């Protein structure tokens, strides 16, 4: 009779033991989590209600994580074993399978055409 | 009407003579005479207008007609002012073949729509004619790409033929 | 823009020095900070934010970002644009992921089951075949009026 | 709404907002007004029985097993006012809350149409940029210089001056606009 | 087989008016539904069937 | 806890200046400054019908003799229903009835 | 010949006529809900008309209007195939939508966009009526699509709403299933038979069609909301109440019921076909109705019991009784475009609120609206002698007297019964017992544009099913001789539903708490489909995508494989090449091995 959490449920914030057992280096790590919050909160505060602002307000964190999603792969790309193995799956692998369903295919098809044990009913625009 | 009968067939209509038995009025005839009467009069009033303003106004197209040029089968390879000549020769008739085919297939959707549920037996003629000209379009035009030409279906008819004469020696 | 590189995101940090720029970049806590590992797929000094969707937000805060329900310069996830709540939620749930697994999993199954049991078992009623007449419809259904079929003769009871 | 959260909920908050979850589910749960009433009774009861603790240890285990309890009794779907987060009228009329300064993009046929409002719109302008200068020096002023800060603003300390950072809060658009 | 009477004792002193015979739940509310309706049910079919034993066709 | 004097102070501000905003939200009495019926029955039930239904009656039923009866075909129907003891309006023949019907019994 | 077409066009025109006057810029001078409301009822005279028409002679028709364009023996030609299914269920769509529209006329006031909202349901009931009267199967994907994007752009009216912009994508999700099946079907049938032509289909009924008839059978289960594809019907309860009633109770949900209708002739030639889709209807109609009986807002209630009816039809279809299927087609129009709207009546003057947690005393508050809930209800659980004992009572008569499924047969009979259990709860939590909505009073529904609509669908809802079934050609032939216990098997369970469900909620108005069992838990939780699957599902396709296409192939793979090794093989050589010393010396000697090699070259070449 206990919840059991997932990574698409997770556990609830009133349900963790990690706050129960709560330590002062934590709520000061708290302490300080707000107050950069607060510091970014009133920056942002100020810029958007500048009456002298006339254009949007740029957003660093969206800027850092489009350049992250976007450019920074390739400059930060190294080659492994693993990606390496999985790279060449996931190039190859659905091409491999897709092409013998594809042949298997099209060579029974082929050969009843060839040997008239497949009979077409009205096919005249193919 | 510029359809006929010839290409385009239809039984006689056989409707039956009403006979109400009951005693109340038909909404269905009483409606019909007062739309005849509010709404076919006027639209044929003003078609008979133009209709007489085109008598006034008449003319008259042709049909164009094309003369038979040599088929493909004796033109010289290479040569190609009597192979484009055969090649829109057989472009020309691949679309006729395709008109003809449409109007098969509006003569055998006529016939079901027509029978309704006795389609299964009175559309037997129909469905033989659309299963004939069928099989006869699939032995001339079937398989020849989307590069179809007169050198393609000559190929795939001679190759139909040699292999029904192997298959005639036996 | 005056976006320059040293505020831009970067290499994998590598001395203590180098992770608390990146901290100082990203706008985190020293100890709050935790890059992807160095596996090479090209994360670099990003942040390891928790796997968490937007839902876990607080609905009664004003956020910055509304609708992303995000504030102004705090980090964003390597995934938002799965984590939006237009997309895939990871919200506590009354009951827990692997019962609502083995309780939808156990319900088709069983349904599976009884739908078998009811096709190897069916029911009917205790009559015999339709009747119909003329060789079975045979000129209605299709049958050739030349070739005459074999004669279905039905008898009374 | 109005408020914004501290850096850490304290135990009392915590208490208080299980209590108030836990009626919530109760009256979810209970639907019937007497029957609700009866049970709702009877949990602050609980509450008060419990309230009395000294050892502060052995209150947070009980509201480790308090809230343990309520995640196993929730209701699986419990009740939610419309206007609440997850309700059905919840960010209905935000295709409708169109922000203030559309109004200045506005074309001059449109200024004409609307003559006395424009006017209270402009002098309102003026009221801002005022305000404005004067907030951001008592802004400077009032940040301490190093130490603990919190997401709260200071209010106008002297007469003529408007708090800080008002304009957003002031003319918001009001929440049924049509 | 373990020893759960005296947490079943328990529900069965609450002094909330509900019967004895209906103190076990639903379950039991469900089954005093069910055969209510079918001892009358029956009842019923078995008054009609004398009736038509006793007016013959 | 209740509200620090701070945040007491700052709110009551925030209301007072949210009530000028919303008093001057109002519309003097002139905003805004913009630039034969009859019965239902008589009236508003009568111009709709022979505008929006008949005037579109006669450019449809145009339509529907003049460039789709001319066309072969178009418009297609089933064979109407022809029982025993009916009489063909077109070819001028009777359908024979039916047999005796030997059963009888309701 | 020629007013029969005058008048399917004519109706057809009538619809098209109030988007050109809003497009036609004299919207800010005339009154447009009331007049698209005028244009309907028009429709649905001269929609009546040829239903009198049909009624009296019983004629097929097929108009071919417009040829739109003609590729070699494939020839598309826009017409529509006018038969009892599309005339009858053309009358009963502008009925309820004449209805719908005068109650949104009521309901959306002090809304600015009234004139688009009344111009979506307008291109909605186009494409609908479009969707109906298709002859071929082009016409027919035309008018699904229309359907498809006018319910998306109806759901996420209120576009300020993350929840309705959610469900409208869900919605587009599993109606793009479905609509790969109906392609699949599509381009098998042009395959095999040339054309999207019906009568060509008829004409193909001869062979094995196993592959089309399971695209659509995916087509029917996408559009229908059956299981598997099922939960964006009450993620589609997010949107306005009209929209709701109109798209998702009459009109939306029975287009893949009617398109297997259409297919019918076909469907009648595979067993496997009829015992896949008699098995899929009774499972989601039993899995949909346990769903509704713990379900609390009242527009997924009865968003449920449309489900559930429609796997009715489902079943229905599952047997080769198509005409039953299409009467209870237009039954449960007429049902649920009532009870949907009643229901609506319920909440906005009950001010936008939607459970029934919190409703009460609704027989003494609004007696008119009461009345109306209580005939709907009773006559979709089938009280005897309603609309909906004429399709009803018949689908369970086929289904008991029928060699079908054992189990299928089992789970249908639950879900009636079941039917009326949830009826039951809708009847005593809304408008039974006590008020619990809060003190202030804003009741008044004697406004005439929501008073008159609901009269009108009372007036049908007791007459339709009565006045259509008798006018209805005999096809199909029920059987009768059959025991009471298989004849009144509907009036029995139907009963019984109503007493347990009354008990039961008799008990939970006893003072008493009761634990929670993972029975009710699977119920009221939506049977744990819409979590587990619309959580697992667009994870692990989201997290493939960015993890896998985007990253690894292009971003990484694909760029070091071609490009960039391209680059560093030559930058290297380039170095190599250009790395030299610049020393005579060095030079002198690679002229002097070069001429070496050369005098080499020469010797061994000869
Ligand atoms: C025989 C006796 C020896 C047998 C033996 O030991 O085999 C092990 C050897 C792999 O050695 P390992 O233990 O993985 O090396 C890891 C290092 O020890 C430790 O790793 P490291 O970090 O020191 O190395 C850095 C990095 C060094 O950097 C690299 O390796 C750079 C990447 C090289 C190419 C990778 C191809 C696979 C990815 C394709 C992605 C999709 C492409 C588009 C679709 O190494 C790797 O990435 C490891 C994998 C190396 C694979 C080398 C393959 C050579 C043959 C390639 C044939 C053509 C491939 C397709 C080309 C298509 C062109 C259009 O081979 C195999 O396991 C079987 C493959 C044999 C060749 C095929
Ligand atoms: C067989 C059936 C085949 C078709 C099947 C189609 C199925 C799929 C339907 C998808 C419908 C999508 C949808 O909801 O669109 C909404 C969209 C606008 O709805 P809304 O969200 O209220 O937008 C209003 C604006 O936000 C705000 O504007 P507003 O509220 O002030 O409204 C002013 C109004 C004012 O309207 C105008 O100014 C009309 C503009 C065109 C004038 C053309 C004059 C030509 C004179 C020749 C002499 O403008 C509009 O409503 C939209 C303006 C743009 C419409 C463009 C439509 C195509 C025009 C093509 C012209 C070709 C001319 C050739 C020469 O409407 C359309 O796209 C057109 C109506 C729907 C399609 C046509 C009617 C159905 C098919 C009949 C066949
Ligand atoms: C919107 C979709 C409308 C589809 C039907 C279009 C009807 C008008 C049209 O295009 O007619 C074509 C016809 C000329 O074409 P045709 O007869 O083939 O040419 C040989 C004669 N020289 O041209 C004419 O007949 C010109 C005269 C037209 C007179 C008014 C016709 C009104 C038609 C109203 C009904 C339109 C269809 C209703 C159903 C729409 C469903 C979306
Ligand atoms: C007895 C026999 C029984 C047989 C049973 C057979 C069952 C068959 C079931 C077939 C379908 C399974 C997969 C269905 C996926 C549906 C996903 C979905 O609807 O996601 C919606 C979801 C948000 O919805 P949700 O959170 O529930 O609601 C809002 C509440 N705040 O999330 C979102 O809106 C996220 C945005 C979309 C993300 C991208 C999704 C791409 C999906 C690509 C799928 C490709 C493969 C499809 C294969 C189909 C096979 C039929
Ligand atoms: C699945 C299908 C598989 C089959 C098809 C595969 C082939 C697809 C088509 C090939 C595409 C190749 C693309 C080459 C260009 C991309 C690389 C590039 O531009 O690298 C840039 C780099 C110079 O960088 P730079 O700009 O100076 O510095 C950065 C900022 N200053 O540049 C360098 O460092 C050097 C660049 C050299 C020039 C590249 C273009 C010419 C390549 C000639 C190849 C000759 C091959 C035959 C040689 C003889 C036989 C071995
Ligand atoms: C649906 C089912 C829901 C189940 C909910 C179960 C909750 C009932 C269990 C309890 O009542 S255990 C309560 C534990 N709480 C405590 O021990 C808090 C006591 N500590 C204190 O400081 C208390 O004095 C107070 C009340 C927090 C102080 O507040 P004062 O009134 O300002």
């Amino acid at each position: 009779s206990k919840y059991k959490p997932a990574p698409l449920a997770t556990l609830p914030s009133t349900l963790d033991p990690a706050e129960y057992d709560v330590s002062p280096e934590t709520r000061r790590a708290q302490v300080e989590r707000l107050s950069i919050r607060a510091r970014l909160k009133r920056e942002y505060l100020l810029q958007y209600n500048d009456p002298k602002r006339v254009s949007h307000i740029e957003d660093p964190a969206l800027i850092r994580w489009t350049y992250a999603r976007s450019a920074n792969i390739y400059p930060n790309f190294r080659p492994t074993p693993k990606n390496s193995l999985l790279g060449a799956v996931a190039g190859f692998g659905p091409l491999i399978f897709w092409y013998y369903v594809f042949k298997t295919d099209r060579d029974r098809k082929e050969r009843l055409i060839q040997e008239g044990k497949l009979d077409r009913k009205f096919n005249i625009s193919y | 009407d510029s359809w006929d009968k010839d290409v385009y067939p239809e039984p006689p209509s056989r409707t039956p003579a009403p006979s109400p038995q009951t005693s109340l009025p038909n909404p269905i005839t009483y409606l019909t005479k007062a739309y005849d009467l509010v709404v076919d009069w006027p639209v044929t009033l003003v078609r008979e207008f133009i209709e007489r303003q085109h008598a006034k106004n008449r003319t008259y197209y042709y049909h164009r007609q094309y003369r038979r040029v040599p088929d493909i089968t004796e033109c010289k390879e290479g040569d190609v002012l009597c192979i484009y000549e055969a090649e829109m020769q057989w472009r020309r008739d691949f679309k006729v073949d395709q008109e003809i085919m449409n109007i098969i297939q509006e003569r055998l959707k006529a016939c079901q729509q027509r029978e309704g549920e006795n389609y299964q037996q009175n559309c037997a003629k129909e469905l033989e004619q659309f299963t004939k000209v069928t099989k006869a379009y699939q032995d001339r035009y079937l398989d020849l790409g989307a590069y179809y030409s007169a050198r393609k279906c000559l190929a795939k008819q001679k190759q139909r033929m040699l292999e029904e004469r192997k298959a005639a020696r036996q | 823009f005056h976006m320059t590189k040293d505020m831009l995101p970067g290499s994998y940090p590598r001395t203590p020095e180098e992770r608390a720029a990146a901290a100082k970049k990203y706008n985190m806590r020293v100890e709050d900070y935790e890059p992807y590992p160095d596996d090479g797929m090209g994360y670099g000094d990003y942040p390891m934010l928790p796997n968490r969707s937007q839902h876990e937000r607080d609905p009664w805060y004003q956020w910055d970002h509304s609708e992303l329900r995000m504030n102004w310069g705090e980090p964003i996830h390597w995934d938002l644009d799965m984590y939006i709540r237009n997309r895939v939620d990871t919200s506590p749930t009354p009951v827990s992921w692997d019962v609502m697994c083995k309780h939808l999993f156990g319900f088709v199954a069983f349904m599976v089951f009884m739908f078998w049991v009811g096709h190897v078992f069916p029911s009917y009623q205790p009559v015999g075949p339709k009747q119909y007449p003329y060789n079975n419809l045979y000129l209605e259904r299709g049958g050739d009026p030349t070739k005459e079929p074999e004669p279905v003769v039905h008898y009374d009871i | 709404a109005f408020c914004a959260p501290p850096a850490y909920l304290t135990h009392q908050q915590k208490v208080l907002r299980l209590y108030k979850r836990a009626l919530r589910h109760l009256e979810s749960w209970c639907i019937h007004r007497d029957k609700y009433r009866y049970f709702a009774c009877l949990m602050r009861a609980r509450f008060e029985e419990h309230k009395n603790e000294k050892d502060m240890m052995r209150a947070t285990q009980l509201l480790r097993e308090a809230e343990e309890e309520f995640w196993q009794n929730q209701h699986p779907q419990p009740y939610i006012f419309p206007d609440s987060p997850g309700g059905t009228s919840f960010e209905r009329y935000e295709c409708y809350k169109v922000p203030e300064w559309c109004l200045d993009y506005w074309h001059p046929s449109e200024k004409a149409m609307y003559p006395d409002y424009f006017s209270k719109r402009e002098q309102w302008k003026k009221l801002r940029m005022e305000s404005w200068d004067r907030e951001v020096k008592q802004l400077q002023e009032e940040t301490s210089p190093d130490g603990i800060m919190t997401e709260a603003l200071p209010p106008a300390r002297r007469e003529g001056d408007l708090p800080p950072l008002w304009w957003h809060i002031v003319t918001r658009p009001r929440e049924r606009p049509t | 087989f373990e020893n759960k009477v005296p947490e079943k004792q328990k529900l069965f002193q609450e002094d909330n008016g509900m019967p004895v015979h209906l103190k076990g739940g639903a379950s039991d509310a469900l089954l005093y539904r069910a055969t209510m309706a079918l001892t009358l049910g029956g009842t019923a079919y078995a008054i009609y069937l004398l009736a038509m034993a006793a007016f013959p066709k | 806890s209740g509200y620090t004097p701070d945040e007491k102070l700052r709110l009551q501000q925030l209301r007072e200046l949210r009530r000028r905003w919303l008093k001057d939200q109002e519309l003097s009495p002139r905003e805004p400054v913009l630039p034969k019926n009859m019965v239902f029955k008589a009236y508003r039930s009568s111009l709709f019908a022979v505008s929006h239904v008949l005037i579109p009656m006669w450019f449809v039923h145009y339509y529907v003799k003049y460039h789709m009866a001319t066309k072969p075909y178009t418009i297609v129907s089933s064979k109407p229903r022809i029982f025993p003891g009916d009489t063909i309006l077109e070819t001028g023949e009777v359908i024979p009835p039916m047999r005796d019907f030997p059963d009888q019994h309701h | 010949m020629n007013i029969f077409t005058t008048s399917i066009l004519l109706i057809f025109i009538l619809l098209l006529s109030p988007i050109l006057i809003s497009m036609s810029n004299l919207i800010k001078h005339i009154n447009f809900p009331l007049y698209t409301t005028t244009s309907i009822k028009f429709s649905f005279i001269i929609s009546l008309l040829p239903l009198l028409m049909f009624f009296h002679n019983n004629m097929e028709y097929m108009i071919t209007t417009w040829h739109w364009v003609t590729m070699n023996s494939m020839e598309l030609k826009m017409s529509f195939k006018t038969d009892f299914f599309s005339i009858l269920f053309t009358s009963v769509a502008l009925f309820v939508t004449w209805s719908i529209m005068q109650f949104s006329s009521w309901y959306m006031h002090s809304d600015p966009n009234i004139n688009r909202f009344i111009k979506y349901l307008t291109l909605f009931l186009i494409t609908m009526l479009i969707l109906t009267s298709a002859n071929n199967m082009f016409q027919l994907f035309i008018g699904w699509e229309g359907v498809g994007i006018m319910s998306f752009l109806l759901i996420g009216w209120w576009y300020g709403r993350t929840d309705a912009n959610t469900a409208a994508l869900q919605a587009i999700l599993y109606n793009r299933i479905g609509d790969i099946g109906f392609i699949l079907a599509m381009v098998w049938f042009s395959l095999n038979m040339n054309s999207w032509e019906l009568q060509q289909i008829m004409f193909s009924n001869n062979n094995d069609n196993l592959i089309p008839l399971m695209g659509l059978l995916i087509a029917a289960t996408g559009k229908s909301a059956q299981f598997g594809l099922h939960p964006w019907l009450p993620s589609a309860m997010e949107g306005p109440t009209p929209v709701s009633a109109l798209l998702h109770s009459s009109t939306m949900v029975v287009a893949g019921i009617f398109l297997l209708v259409r297919f019918h002739p076909l469907t009648t030639n595979n067993n496997f076909i009829l015992t896949t889709m008699l098995c899929l209807g009774a499972l989601t109609t039993l899995f949909t109705a346990i769903c509704a009986l713990t379900q609390n807002d009242i527009k997924k209630i009865i968003a449920f019991s449309t489900s559930s009816q429609l796997g009715l039809m489902m079943v229905t279809l599952g047997m080769n009784q198509p005409h039953l299927a299409f009467l209870h087609i237009c039954t449960h129009a007429f049902f649920k475009a009532m009870l949907f709207m009643c229901s609506g009546s319920i909440i906005h003057s009950l001010a936008d609120e939607q459970d029934i947690r919190k409703m009460g005393n609704i027989t003494k508050i609004m007696p008119f609206t009461s009345s109306c809930l209580v005939i709907g209800s009773l006559a979709l659980t089938g009280m005897p002698f309603l609309t909906g004992f004429y399709s009803k009572d018949l689908i369970i008569e086929a289904i008991n007297t029928c060699n079908t499924n054992a189990w299928a047969l089992l789970i249908t009979l639950i879900a009636t019964s079941m039917t009326a259990m949830y009826s039951m709860r809708i009847i005593y939590f809304v408008t039974m017992t006590k008020p619990r909505f809060p003190p202030l009073i804003s009741i008044n529904e004697n406004d005439p544009d929501l008073m008159n609509p609901i009269k009108r669908l009372a007036f049908g809802s007791i007459f339709a099913g009565f006045v259509i079934s008798y006018n209805i050609p005999p096809t199909s032939i029920p059987v009768l001789t059959m025991p009471w216990f298989l004849k009144t098997t509907a009036l029995i369970i139907s009963v019984l539903g109503f007493l347990i469900a009354l008990e039961l909620n008799n008990l939970t108005m006893k003072l008493s708490m009761n634990k929670a069992n993972p029975y009710s838990s699977f119920s009221t939780l939506l049977g744990f489909f819409p979590s587990i699957i619309h959580r697992i599902t667009p994870m692990k396709s989201l997290n493939l995508s960015l993890k896998t296409s985007l990253t690894l192939l292009d971003l990484i793979w694909l760029e070091k494989t071609i490009p960039k090794s391209t680059s560093t093989l030559h930058t290297n050589m380039t170095t190599l090449t250009t790395n030299q010393k610049g020393l005579i010396k060095l030079y002198f000697m690679s002229f002097l091995i070069n001429i070496i090699l050369i005098i080499i070259l020469y010797s061994i070449n000869l």
